C-alpha cells in the first residue's frame, strides 16, 4: 500500500509509511495537500490557470473549473487540410467553390463560402478567395484585400474588418468572426448561439465528432471523398476520386523539403513538445514542400512553421525561431525615416490603446496571440489609427462611421437626405439638416 | 438584339416568340421565357435564389414550381418526387436502406435517419499501438502495468495489461501478459503469452463456463472470453499478442482506461481522471499506472525507418503490397483505407527486431478490421506469410472461418451451452469439413464422430446405440 497521487483513482491493485503519500516533488505530503499535474507540469495546491475560456483550480489534487461554452473554431489551412469545429482532421483537394460553412440546413441567416483552385502540378488543391453572406451583403476576401458587394440598402448589419499583426479580421456583430492570413490559411469562429445548427465542410459544431460527415442530404458517410464532393456548388465541377502522394510524384524534391520541415522536430521547439503533438503539422509542412513546384516554395514553409507556431504561442509557450536566414520578417519597413516604433513582436502578447478602444467599443474575442509586426507609439501622440497605420494624437484619429474611416474635418459622406456630416476637430463625427423640401 | 439591351438595361420585356415566329424548342417541359433569373432550384441545391450575385436575361427556365430534376433526368418535375442517391444506385421516394449504425428512408429529395444501437470496439495492437472506443489512434510505449479498462460504478470489472521493453533498446516494447479481475473484484484470470491460461494461481482446463463468464480456446491460437455484464474479450497468442475488447452500447460514458470513456466525441479520450485534458499520448497514459513504482515515459519523436538503413527496402517492398490493387488485399480497398495500416506497417517492420513477425501481425490486423465488414480476404496467406499455413496436423488444415462452434462430438453432445454469439470468425489449423472433430487426432467423418461421461469409441451401446455425433436416445 503506497499511493503516489497519481495512482489515486488507479486503485493500486497488484518509501512512505501509512497515510502520507508520494507527491512526486519530494519528501511524502498528506492526502489534503496532494499536488495536481497538468502537461508534464506540477502544480502545488491552490493555484490557478485558463483553458481558452474558463478558470481553473488545483484544489484537493484534482482540478476544479468554470463551466462556461467556449467559441467554436473551425480551420482550413495548407494544400486542403481541414478541422472542423469538434476536432476530426482530414483532406480533401478538389476543385470547385464549396460550402464551408452555412445556416441554410434544412430559414437561415448566412453563408461562408471557398475558392479552391489548383497550386501546383501534382492535383492538389489550394484556397485563394472566400465569400460571406450576411443577410444580403456580401463580403469577399480577394487578391488581399476585402471587396464589399451588394451592400444591402438599410439594414447594414453591423459588421468590423480591421488588421490585426499579419492577419485581417472580420467580426459581425451577430457572432461571426473570420481570421484570414491573407494567402491560404482560414479560421471561422462561431458564437455559442448557433450550437447545433450548421453544416459543411466544417462539421455541424455539437460537440460529438461521429456525425460531421453528414452530407448535403442528411446522410452519414465514412468516406472523405464522397463528404467532400456532396457539398460542391456548380454541379459541372468535376468529382475527386483520389488523394494525390506529392512526395511520390516528385521525388527530387523530398531530401530538401525532410530536412526543412525537421525543424519542427529539433530542439528550438523543445518547450512546445509537451502540449502540442507536431507530428500532424510535420506531415502538412513535407506535404506542402513536395507540391510547391511551380515557384516561390519558400512560402509554402514559413506559412507552415508559422502555424505550429502560433498554437505553441496559444498554449503558452512563446517561441523565437525566426532568422535572418530563416523566414526572414521585413518590419522597419513601415517606421517613419529613422524613428523607430514599430518592432516584431514574437507572440504578440501586448495591449496597447487605439481610436476604437477609446471610444469604449470593443471585440469579443481574445486574438492577442497572432504574430506580426506592432507599434510602440511614441508618448507624443499615443494613438495607433488603425485604417492608416498612424500614431496620432487623442483628439485627430477619426470617426470610423459605416465601416469607413474619414479624417477629423473632412466631410462625412451620408448616404442619408437632407443631412450633411462633418467630422469635428474632437473626433467627433456631428450631422446637421439643410433646408434647401425638407426640415431639421 | 433589341430585347438583350431592353433586358440588359433594367426592363423586363414579355415573350413575343410564337409558334409561327421564331420559336424555339428545349427539351421537356422546358418552357422559353425572357427575364427570368439564371439562378434555378435544382432538387439537390435547393434554395440557389437567396444567394444569386446575378441579373436575368431569357432562355429556357422551369414553371413557378417544379424545381427542376437533376438526380434523374426529366423535366421541371413537382418537388416530391426527387430521386434520392447513394453511391451511385438511384433510390426511389420510399424504398429504404439500412446503412452501418442507422436506417434511412428517402424522403422529398432528402434521406430520413434513425439510429441503430452498434457496440463498441478497443483494439490493443502491435507492440505498442491503441485505437480507443473513438478512434483517436496513438502510440505509447510503455513499461508497467495499466488499467486498460475498467468499470466505474465500484466493482464491476477491470481489464489490465502488461507493456513492457521487448528486445534490446526501451523502444521495442511487447503485451506479456493480461489480468482480469472480476466478480466484484473476487476472481483473478491471468493470460499469459504462452497459452497457460490460469485461475486464481492455478492452471485451469478449457472449456471453463461458470455462471457470471466463460472462457473458449477454439483454435488454440485464440482465446475468446465472454463475461455476462456485456464484456468481449478476443486474445490472440501468434506471432504477436494482442488483444480486442467489445462492449455494448448501453454502456455509453460508464469506462475509464486507456481505451477512453467511449462517448462519441474523440477529443476527451485524452482526458485524465482528474479533471482537465492532456496533449500528448504519454502524459495521459503515465495516469494510469496500476504500480506506483513504476517510472514515467515520454513520446518518441523519430521513425525507425530511418535509423535502420537496411531494413527500410525491406520493409517497403512488403508492406506496400497493401496498396497494389491486383493483390488480394486490394479487395478491401472499397470498404477500409489501408493508409493507416500502411504506415504502421512500416512503422513496425523498421522497429522491432523480428522484422517478418512484426510483418504478419501487421498484415493481420488488416484481414480483421476487412473481415468484420463482409468483404473476407480469401487466401491471403500464399506468398507472404505462409510460414506455417502448410504445418497444419494430420488431417487439419488451415481455414480462414474457423468459428468457435465447428468444434468436437461433445460441442455436438450439448450444442447450445458455448456457442457464444458477436465474435469474429478466426482462422488457424482445422477440418470441421462435414468430419466432425474425432476425440483426438485426424477429424473423423460423422458416421463415427464419438459419443460423449467419456468419450467413447463408434462400437459401444448404452439402450441408446452408438451412432454419428448424435444418439437415439
Ligand atoms: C459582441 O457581442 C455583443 C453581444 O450581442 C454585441 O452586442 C450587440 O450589438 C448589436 C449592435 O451593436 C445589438 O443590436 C445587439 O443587441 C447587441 N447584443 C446584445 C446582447 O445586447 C457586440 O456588437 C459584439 N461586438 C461587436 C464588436 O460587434
Ligand atoms: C468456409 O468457406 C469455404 C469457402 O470455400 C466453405 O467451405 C464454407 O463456406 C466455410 N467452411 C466451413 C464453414 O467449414
Ligand atoms: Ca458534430
Ligand atoms: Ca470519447
Amino acid at each position: 500500500r503506497a499511493l503516489s497521487c497519481q495512482t489515486l483513482a488507479a486503485g493500486y491493485y497488484h518509501v512512505c509509511p501509512d497515510g502520507l503519500m508520494d507527491d512526486g516533488r519530494g519528501g511524502c505530503v498528506v492526502e489534503k495537500e496532494c499536488p495536481c499535474v497538468h502537461n508534464n507540469d506540477l502544480y502545488s495546491s491552490g493555484a490557478k490557470i485558463k483553458v481558452d475560456c474558463n478558470t481553473c483550480t488545483c484544489k484537493r489534487g484534482r482540478w476544479v473549473c468554470t463551466q462556461a461554452v467556449c467559441h467554436g473554431t473551425c480551420s482550413i489551412y495548407g494544400s486542403g487540410h481541414y478541422i472542423t469545429f469538434d476536432g476530426k482532421y482530414y483532406d480533401f483537394d478538389g476543385h470547385c467553390s464549396y460550402v464551408a460553412v452555412q445556416d441554410y440546413c434544412g430559414l437561415g441567416s448566412f453563408s461562408i463560402i471557398t475558392e479552391n483552385v489548383p497550386c501546383g502540378t501534382t492535383g492538389v488543391t489550394c484556397s485563394k478567395a472566400i465569400k460571406i453572406f450576411m443577410g444580403r451583403t456580401e463580403l469577399k476576401l480577394e487578391d488581399k484585400h476585402r471587396v464589399v458587394i451588394q451592400r444591402d440598402e438599410g439594414h447594414h448589419v453591423a459588421y468590423t474588418t480591421r488588421e490585426v499583426g499579419q492577419y485581417l479580421v472580420v467580426e459581425s456583430s451577430t457572432g461571426i468572426i473570420v481570421i484570414w492570413d491573407k494567402r491560404t490559411t482560414v479560421f471561422i469562429k462561431l458564437a455559442p448561439s448557433y450550437k447545433g445548427t450548421v453544416c459543411g465542410l466544417c462539421g455541424n459544431f455539437d460537440h460529438r465528432s461521429n456525425n460531421d460527415f453528414t452530407t448535403r442530404d442528411h446522410m452519414v458517410v465514412s468516406s472523405e471523398l464522397d463528404f467532400g464532393n456532396s457539398w460542391k456548388e456548380a454541379p459541372t465541377c468535376p468529382d475527386v476520386s483520389t488523394n494525390p502522394e506529392p512526395c511520390s510524384l516528385n521525388p527530387h524534391r523530398r531530401s530538401w523539403a525532410e530536412k526543412q520541415c525537421s525543424i519542427l522536430k529539433s530542439s528550438v521547439f523543445s518547450i512546445c513538445h509537451s502540449k502540442v503533438d507536431p507530428k500532424p503539422f510535420y506531415e502538412a509542412c513535407v506535404h506542402d514542400s513536395c507540391s510547391c513546384d511551380t515557384g516561390g516554395d519558400c512560402e509554402c514553409f514559413c506559412s507552415a512553421v508559422a502555424s505550429y507556431a502560433q498554437e505553441c504561442t496559444k498554449e503558452g509557450a512563446c517561441v523565437f525561431w525566426r532568422t535572418p536566414d530563416l523566414c526572414p520578417i521585413f518590419c522597419d519597413y513601415y517606421n517613419p525615416p529613422h524613428e523607430c516604433e514599430w518592432h516584431y513582436e514574437p507572440c504578440g502578447n501586448r495591449s496597447f490603446e487605439t481610436c476604437r478602444t477609446i471610444n469604449g467599443i470593443h471585440s469579443n474575442i481574445s486574438v492577442s496571440y497572432l504574430e506580426g509586426c506592432y507599434p510602440r507609439c511614441p508618448k507624443d501622440r499615443p494613438i495607433y489609427e488603425e485604417d492608416l497605420k498612424k500614431c496620432v494624437t487623442a483628439d485627430k484619429c477619426g470617426c470610423y462611421v459605416e465601416d469607413t474611416h474619414y479624417p477629423p474635418g473632412a466631410s462625412v459622406p451620408t448616404e442619408e437626405t437632407c443631412k450633411s456630416c462633418v467630422c469635428t476637430n474632437s473626433s467627433q463625427v456631428v450631422c446637421r439638416p439643410e433646408e434647401g423640401f425638407c426640415y431639421w | 438584339e433589341f430585347s438583350r439591351q431592353c433586358s440588359h438595361a433594367g426592363g423586363r420585356p414579355g415573350n413575343w416568340r410564337t409558334a409561327t415566329l421564331c420559336p424555339k424548342t428545349c427539351p421537356g417541359n422546358l418552357v422559353y421565357l425572357e427575364s427570368g433569373s439564371p439562378c434555378m432550384d435544382t432538387c439537390s441545391h435547393l434554395e440557389v435564389s437567396s444567394l444569386c450575385e446575378e441579373h436575368r436575361m431569357d432562355g429556357c427556365f422551369c414553371p413557378e414550381g417544379t424545381v427542376y430534376d437533376d438526380i434523374g433526368d426529366s423535366g421541371c418535375v413537382p418537388v416530391s418526387q426527387c430521386h434520392c442517391r447513394l453511391h451511385g444506385h438511384l433510390y426511389t421516394p420510399g424504398q429504404e436502406i439500412t446503412n452501418d449504425c442507422e436506417q434511412c428512408v428517402c424522403n422529398a429529395g432528402r434521406w430520413v435517419c434513425k439510429d441503430l444501437p452498434c457496440p463498441g470496439t478497443c483494439a490493443l495492437e502491435g507492440g505498442s499501438h491503441i485505437t480507443t472506443f473513438d478512434g483517436k489512434t496513438y502510440t505509447f510505449h510503455g513499461d508497467c502495468y495499466y488499467v486498460l479498462a475498467k468499470g466505474d460504478h465500484n466493482d464491476s470489472y477491470a481489464l489490465l495489461g502488461e507493456l513492457a521493453p521487448c528486445g534490446s533498446t526501451d523502444k521495442q516494447t511487447c503485451l506479456k501478459t493480461v489480468v482480469l479481475l472480476a466478480d466484484k473484484k473476487k476472481n483473478v484470470v491471468v493470460f499469459k503469452s504462452d497459452g497457460s491460461v490460469l485461475l486464481n494461481e492455478l492452471q485451469v482446463n478449457l472449456p471453463h463456463v461458470t455462471a457470471s463468464f466463460s472462457v473458449f480456446r477454439p483454435s488454440s491460437y485464440h482465446i475468446m472470453v465472454s463475461m455476462a455484464i456485456g464484456v468481449r474479450l478476443q486474445v490472440q497468442l501468434a506471432p504477436v499478442m494482442q488483444l480486442f475488447v467489445t462492449l455494448d452500447q448501453a454502456s455509453q460514458g460508464q469506462v475509464q482506461g486507456l481505451c477512453g470513456n467511449f462517448n462519441g466525441l474523440e477529443g476527451d479520450d485524452f482526458k485524465t481522471a482528474s479533471g482537465l485534458v492532456e496533449a500528448t499520448g504519454a502524459g495521459f497514459a503515465n495516469t494510469w499506472k496500476a504500480q506506483s513504482s513504476c517510472h514515467d515515459k515520454l513520446d518518441w519523436l523519430d521513425d525507425p525507418c530511418s535509423l535502420n538503413i537496411e531494413s527500410a527496402n525491406y520493409a517497403e517492398h512488403w508492406c506496400s503490397l497493401l496498396k497494389k490493387t491486383e493483390t488480394p488485399f486490394g479487395r478491401c480497398h472499397s470498404a477500409v483505407d489501408p493508409a493507416e495500416y500502411y504506415k504502421r506497417c512500416k512503422y513496425d517492420t523498421c522497429n522491432c527486431q523480428n522484422n517478418e513477425d512484426c510483418l504478419c501481425a501487421a498484415l493481420s490486423s488488416y484481414a480483421r478490421a476487412c473481415t468484420a465488414k463482409g468483404v473476407m480476404l480469401w487466401g491471403w496467406r500464399e506468398h507472404v506469410c505462409n510460414k506455417d499455413v502448410g504445418s497444419c496436423p494430420n488431417s487439419q488444415v488451415f481455414l480462414y472461418n474457423l468459428t468457435t462452434c465447428q468444434q468436437t462430438c461433445r460441442s455436438l453432445s450439448e450444442a447450445d451451452s458455448h456457442c457464444l454469439e458477436g465474435f469474429a470468425p478466426v482462422d488457424g489449423c482445422g477440418c470441421p469439413d462435414h468430419t466432425f472433430l474425432d476425440e483426438k487426432g485426424r477429424c473423423v467423418p460423422l458416421a463415427k464422430c464419438s459419443c460423449y461421461g467419456l468419450y467413447l469409441e463408434a462400437g459401444d451401446v448404452v439402450r441408446c446405440v452408438c451412432r454419428d455425433g448424435r444418439l437415439h436416445c
